[PDB]
């Protein structure tokens, strides 16, 4: 069976500025089959009430999904986006950086 | 200018789980409109943009009572294709459809889809004249066969040409504010230090619609390609998207290097560089 | 507005 693994971003909805509301992204995309585990993380600890898009895919038959929460961000606070496919052997953490 | 609708479903069997789940949405270029899953409490067509709203009681009904047809209708094929294939029941697979229509500024149909793939492959095709097939391989010729000698290409014309093309133009008309403006995107350079002697510039494009668009650094005028970083397009969450584009610069050389942004919301294509 | 016809595979 043919199995593609997630592409993975996480960053924010608008640029972020410390002490401001925000909305913090994880966006999975470009895999097969479309079972996904996706949590956002915060100082290593899952933020609960993360909402998702409904399951879409691209021209190329791949499925992409977007998972979501409002934060404010901090200095010190720092954020991440866990993933797990059948086509990773561990869960992969992607931390969030405001530069990307 | 150029316009679009598609319908996409996707159903994952489950064996021990229950019946295969089905999710399908809708779509108007970028704007998903409509959706409906059979793993939601009651599930039924829901609104998901304002401009579809409107639409009263019965087109509610009729929309939800295909989604429901289809969701029974995919479970069919999917027993189908484990029959096609010699495969046994215990494992996981998926079947997807897209369908839909392109028109041209005049509204006129420019090209209709109807498509299907199997486990992330490929599997029959409605061509481009909307009249014959194209099948990825002997289990697709046995559905091809099949279509053939019921006119199944016939009907999905008649709907390609006719209903997909008005409805579209419709929803165009009831969602002129937002379907028919283009957001432009905000764009500027950022530097960033990987050592003494590279730094990395990367050109940001925010905050636009539709999705579509071109981000490309220049060096002395000539495409940087292959040394381009360029992330895939992705959603804001507020209708709009982001994309970026990355170089790694020799120090000093900064002002050789220049970042293009095409979108369809700017009247004339921007040329930035970094300004320290 | 969808295709309200279903041609099984």
């Amino acid at each position: 069976m043919i199995q593609r693994t997630p592409k993975i971003q996480v960053y924010s909805r608008h640029p972020a500025e410390n002490g401001k509301s925000n909305f913090l992204n994880c966006y999975v995309s470009g895999f097969h089959p479309s079972d996904i585990e996706v949590d956002l993380l915060k100082n290593g600890e899952r933020i609960e009430k993360v909402e998702h898009s409904d399951l879409s895919f691209s021209k190329d038959w791949s499925f992409y999904l977007l998972y979501y929460t409002e934060f404010t961000p901090t200095e010190k606070d720092e954020y991440a986006c866990r993933v797990n496919h059948v086509t990773l052997s561990q869960p992969k953490i992607v931390k969030w950086d405001r530069d990307m | 200018g150029s316009h679009s609708m598609r319908y996409f479903h996707t159903s994952v069997s489950r064996p021990g789980r229950g019946e295969p789940r089905f999710i399908t949405v809708g779509y108007v270029d970028d704007t998903l409109f409509v959706r409906f899953d059979s793993d939601a409490a009651s599930p039924r067509e829901e609104p998901r943009a304002p401009w579809i709203e409107q639409e009263g009681p019965e087109y509610w009904d009729r929309e939800t009572q295909i989604c429901k047809a289809k969701a029974q209708t995919d479970r069919e094929d999917l027993r189908t294709l484990l029959r096609y294939y010699n495969q046994s029941e215990a494992g996981s697979h998926t079947l997807q459809n897209m369908y839909g229509c392109d028109v041209g500024p005049d509204g006129r149909l420019l090209r209709g889809y109807h498509q299907h793939a199997y486990d992330g492959k490929d599997y029959i095709a409605l061509n481009e004249d909307l009249s014959s097939w194209t099948a990825a391989d002997t289990a697709a010729q046995i559905t091809q066969r099949k279509w053939e000698a019921a006119r199944v290409a016939e009907q999905l014309r008649a709907y390609l040409e006719g209903e997909c093309v008005e409805w579209l133009r419709r929803y165009l008309e009831n969602g002129k504010e937002t379907l028919q403006r283009a957001d432009p995107p905000k764009t500027h350079v950022t530097h960033h230090p990987i050592s003494d002697h590279e730094a990395t510039l990367r050109c940001w494009a925010l905050g636009f619609y539709p999705a579509e668009i071109t981000l490309t650094w220049q060096r002395d005028g000539e495409d940087q390609t292959q040394d381009t970083e360029l992330v895939e397009t992705r959603p804001a969450g507020d209708r709009t998207f982001q994309k970026w584009a990355a170089v790694v610069v020799p120090s000093g050389e900064e002002q050789r290097y220049t970042c293009h942004v095409q979108h369809e919301g700017l009247p004339k294509p921007l040329t930035l560089r970094w300004e320290p | 507005r969808r295709l309200p016809i279903f041609s099984r595979l």
